[PDB]
């Protein structure tokens, strides 16, 4: 499957030269780095091409990398039940950059893009129903960004005065403890 | 005497006919369900489920209460006729549990509704919940009046 | 783009389920094109469930916030409404379909001029755009039955709440750090009494900050 | 009896219509579904996809 | 694919249908609703009880698991997996262990591999018993859940005897399984397997050929192969339509190659087919459990954890040997480091393909942990699936999709 995945990666790199930035095969998985402007065209090719028939969209997610000029990665996981193979597609996205929506290709991409928008704040263009899907109504912020606190900023309580569940600033009886165990020794890479 | 024995009869009827709202939030609801299944048969105590809050005397908060869910739990509690009792089941409902430090979780359901009994565990076993329900019955016998 | 489907979806999934029952508000939001009232660069994201940035420190509020804000003002066919910080005029256009007339106050001459052009292009005629500082309102046409402030405040100046009729309603989003509270005010015996309405967030409007100096 | 028949004919003539855009089931065909024919076990060899 | 404007076979157009739809029959179906699993707020638009729009509002059980995982070590994150598809917790633990084992290049002992297959199939029965019999309760059958959950009670006792917890085992570990099974537990699992087919027959006698049951499921929620590919269907959601796809065979993991079992598939792809598939899968899992117990008895005594640099030593060694005490101290505080890389490890979970997308960066904590729940993709399709059906069919459709919201919301 390692030779098979390398052969498949050449087929994609050849047929979609301008979409593909590079390919990698690590830990038995093929990853394709693609340009933002060509990701929809490439995923469409992967879905429909005979050699690579990736007709199941497994999921879409994002990864935050604040140290990088384009801080976000958007990652597409696709499965082919007919060819019995998997592929990962990665695109680098800058903050406030728009990502084209995949709902034209996969109707089931709709909720995954809402989740990326909710938890990372990445907007998708061409999305019919783009609204928060997992956080509370009117939530401020995007919790899966590395610079959002784990406990957030606000918490709810039932107020006897307002007879409502209201938000208040977070007050922790015991503050979150973040132990740092990491050793100053990397170890060796023996040949 | 008349009034204490009257309360005893009221507490006897309320303990023997304790109907709970069909309301399960998470994996504490799995063990709550096992409590009503043949091995334990919660209903043999007269403690039967009711779909509507208008017919419920007992709310078992069985699972994590998120911020988004908190208004809905308060609403159905508010629509329980009185007397109404609340059991907090499991770590999440008791104090937030494994998600205590999350941005989207209520750190204990007693921030939303008053609680009568706390059942510890993650989840409490079906038997532990049954014990907690009987501790609520002791509490009502000890302190129950016509008001509650 | 089929903006009509996006508009209907926005009302169905972002307005109706959020305790917006006033059918005049639902009718208005189903008809006023949101994309016509955003900068051209934001046109494709006009119906997203978030605040749209109009200018530095200024936003077009999220559909849930505006829907709930208008639903609790409870506007009448005979009402005169002051819309503070109208931006490109989306909110004024929606309220114009319910109230008798709207005085839209904008402080950026660029947005005030665009509001007039876009309001006219949608054939909205009971909306007058008045250019000036937001914190001043428009006292020339006062008193108003309702005042809507379209951005976060820390305090509402007395000059602004004096332009409110007795029995008038004012709705403002208050900011306390990371917490935003929409409050509904009622003018009684000359005093505006504020009450909690719901929680929502927006950036602070310029001119509505509070006086904050050294504290030991 | 004929007065009642006229009412039967009239009501159906005047009002009868059926939505053609909803999902409908034939009850007798639902009851004829044979579990032996509708589900079967497959010997899928290791590594084999569709 | 839009039926809100009614279409009649006589072509008639009502005056009211001409007006724009402002006053629609919208109803909150859940969260506090017996068929809504407690945390589903589905907004339904009804027209004479015909479902014309279904708008699931989820996140009422979103707890920020993926955020909480980023500040914990790999071992501290293992119990979070238990609480996603919490009906069958060890099956979800398996994806986390497989991902770590792949990135670290670790080989788990043979006995641990057999135990993982054994308790994974227990989880499949635990899930299918819950799914099938509460699905029956959704169409009004009161009794099936009582019979099924007695059998679940017995399986939860097998959970407790392996790890000390009835539900949230935390039993599968990176490097194998925490503890070995007592010999008397293997005898009891074998004894339970001999009885279990009788319960499956009894449930089949009560339901399968009942005319009411057939009229509530046959030709309801029909899924074609093309629909399956629109919505990311996996598991029984594709097998019910006749696609013999099962990750244990197509992309084998653990030691499933050497077990004998078959893949049930449906021909019509409706709620009735998926019910029959789940009943058949329960029989197949029972057979696997029987083979695994036989293999475990025939195995030579061995360890259940890989030890080495990945798992703590045994307690007796920890209290005697200096190296073991250090490895115990370090692995319970810092934990192993996972080399930089990204993997997606998937299993055939009872509800479909469950996967973990793990981004490691060489430290002792995950950089990113994305959890792929099969129910997230299945629930998203309820609007398409329920359009055109009646309100009474909605609980059956929610059942057939096999939704648990611990994994939908995470
Ligand atoms: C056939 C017709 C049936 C008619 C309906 C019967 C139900 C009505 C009577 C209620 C049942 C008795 C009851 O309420 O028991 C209370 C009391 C228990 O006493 P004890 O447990 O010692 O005190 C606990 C204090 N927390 O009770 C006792 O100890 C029993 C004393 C007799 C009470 C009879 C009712 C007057
Ligand atoms: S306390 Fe434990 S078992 Fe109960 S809902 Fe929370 S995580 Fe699940
Ligand atoms: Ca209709």
């Amino acid at each position: 499957s390692d030779e098979a995945l390398l052969e498949l990666a050449e087929h994609i790199a050849l047929r979609r030269e301008n979409d593909v930035i590079s390919t990698q095969v690590a830990f038995g998985e093929l990853t394709v780095n693609a340009t933002l402007s060509g990701v929809i065209g490439l995923i469409e090719f992967l879905r429909n091409d005979p050699n690579c028939r990736f007709s199941t969209l497994i999921d879409i997610t994002a990864v935050d990398n604040p140290a990088r000029p384009a801080r976000f990665d958007v990652v597409y996981h696709l499965l082919s039940m007919y060819q019995n193979q998997r592929i990962r597609v990665k695109v680098q996205v800058r903050e406030d950059e728009l990502v084209p929506s995949l709902i034209g290709v996969f109707p089931g991409a709709n909720w995954y893009e809402r989740e990326v928008f909710d938890l990372f704040g990445i907007l998708f263009s061409g999305h019919s129903d783009l609204r928060r899907i997992l956080t509370d109504y009117g939530f401020r912020g995007h919790p899966l960004r590395k610079d959002f606190p784990t406990t957030g900023y606000v918490e709810v309580r039932w107020s006897d005065i307002e007879k409502r569940v209201v938000y208040e600033p977070v007050n922790l009886v015991q503050e979150y403890r973040q132990f740092d165990f990491l050793s100053p020794w990397e170890g060796a890479k023996y040949v | 005497f008349l009034l204490t024995t009257t309360e005893d009869i009221i507490n006897w009827a309320r303990n023997g006919s304790l109907h709970w709202m069909t309301f399960g939030l998470a994996c504490c609801a799995v063990e709550m369900m096992q409590t009503s299944m043949p091995r334990y048969d919660l209903e043999r105590f007269g403690t039967a489920p009711r779909a509507s809050p208008r017919q419920s005397d007992l709310m078992i908060v069985a699972g994590t209460l998120t911020n988004k869910m908190a208004p809905a739990l308060r609403k159905v509690y508010d629509q329980m006729p009185e007397p109404r009792y609340v059991i907090s089941m499991g770590s999440c409902a008791n104090g937030g549990g494994y998600y205590h430090y999350s941005y989207s979780v209520v750190r204990g359901c007693d921030r939303i509704v008053p609680v009568d009994i706390y059942v510890p565990g993650c989840p409490p076993t079906a038997e532990a919940l049954l014990y907690g329900i009987l501790q609520l019955q002791r509490r009502i016998r000890r302190t129950g009046t016509l008001v509650r | 783009t089929d903006f009509a489907q996006r508009r209907t979806m926005m009302v169905d999934t972002q307005v109706r389920p959020n305790e917006v029952t006033s059918y005049p508000v639902i009718e208005a939001m189903l008809n006023v094109p949101r994309e016509q009232f955003v900068p051209e660069s934001r046109r494709d994201v006009a119906y997203v469930g978030n605040n749209i940035d109009l200018a530095p420190g200024r936003v077009l509020l999220e559909p849930r916030t505006l829907g709930k804000m208008m639903d609790i003002l409870n506007l009448q066919n005979g009402d005169l409404v002051l819309d503070v910080g109208c931006g490109y005029g989306y909110s004024a256009a929606v309220m114009a379909r319910i109230a008798e007339a709207v005085v839209a106050v904008e402080e950026d001459a660029a947005m005030a001029a665009e509001a007039e052009g876009r309001l006219a292009a949608q054939d909205v005629f009971n909306v007058a755009v008045v250019q000036g500082a937001l914190a001043e309102g428009c006292p020339g046409q006062a008193p108003y039955d309702a005042i809507l402030i379209e951005g976060a405040v820390e305090q509402v100046p007395e000059a602004l709440t004096e332009q409110l009729r007795e029995g008038g309603r004012i709705v403002a989003l208050f900011r306390e750090g990371n917490l935003g509270i929409v409050r509904l005010g009622h003018k009684l015996d000359g005093r505006v009494n504020w009450r909690f309405a719901f929680n929502a967030v927006a950036p602070l409007l310029p001119g509505f900050a509070r006086p904050r100096g050294f504290v030991l | 009896g004929l007065v009642l028949l006229v009412a039967m004919i009239g009501a159906i003539v005047l009002t009868m219509r059926h939505r053609k855009d909803v999902k409908r089931q034939n009850v007798l065909e639902q009851m004829w579904r044979d579990p032996a024919k509708t589900m079967e076990l497959k010997d899928v060899k290791p590594g084999q996809g569709l | 694919g839009d039926i809100r404007k009614n279409s009649y076979d006589d072509g008639s157009m009502d005056a009211l249908t001409g007006e724009q739809s402002i006053r629609n029959f919208n109803i909150n179906f859940g969260p506090q609703h017996p068929a809504a699993h407690g945390v589903l707020r589905m907004v339904l638009e009804l027209d004479g009880e015909i479902v014309e729009r279904a708008d699931p509002h989820i996140g009422l059980l979103h707890r920020g698991t993926e955020k909480l995982m980023e500040s914990r070590t790999y071992l501290q994150n293992l119990p979070y997996l238990d609480r996603l598809d919490y009906v069958a917790p060890m099956n979800q633990e398996h994806a986390w262990c497989l991902a770590i084992e792949r990135l670290t290049g670790t080989v788990i002992p043979r006995r641990a591999s057999l135990i993982r297959v054994l308790y994974s199939e227990i989880g499949r029965i635990l899930n299918h018993l819950m799914g099938v019999t509460t699905g029956a309760m959704d169409v009004g059958a009161l009794t099936p859940p009582l019979w099924g959950f007695e059998a679940r009670e017995e399986l939860m006792i097998f959970y407790e005897r392996a790890c000390g917890a009835r539900l949230h085992a935390a039993y599968f570990r990176p490097g194998g399984v925490h503890q070995d099974l007592p010999p008397d537990l293997l005898d009891d699992i074998e004894e339970w397997c001999e009885r279990f087919p009788k319960l499956v027959d009894d449930l089949d006698t009560l339901l399968t050929e009942n005319r009411i049951f057939k009229q509530r499921l046959v030709d309801i929620g029909i899924v074609t192969e093309a629909d399956a590919l629109d919505w990311g269907y996996t598991g029984v959601m594709v097998r019910g339509s006749g696609l013999a796809w099962d990750l244990r065979r197509s992309q084998p993991y653990e030691c499933y190659d050497e077990f004998d079992f078959q893949i049930p598939v449906g021909r019509n792809g409706d709620c009735y087919d998926r019910y029959l598939c789940r009943m058949a899968e329960m029989r197949e899992s029972c057979k696997i459990m029987q083979q695994a117990v036989q293999k475990l008895r025939a195995e030579p005594a061995g360890d259940v954890l890989a030890r080495g640099k990945l798992t703590p030593p045994r307690r007796a060694e920890m209290k005697r040997d200096m190296e073991s005490l250090i490895h115990h101290f370090k692995l319970y505080t810092e934990g192993f480091k996972v080399p930089a890389g990204e993997v997606y490890a998937a299993v055939e979970a009872p509800k479909g393909e469950f996967g973990v997308y793990l981004v490691a960066d060489g430290t002792n904590k995950p950089w990113r942990a994305k959890l792929r729940a099969p129910g997230f993709a299945h629930l998203q399709s309820i609007d398409w699936m329920s359009r055109g059906h009646m309100l009474a069919d909605v609980p059956a459709i929610i059942a057939t999709l096999d939704i648990v919201f611990g994994e939908v919301d995470r």
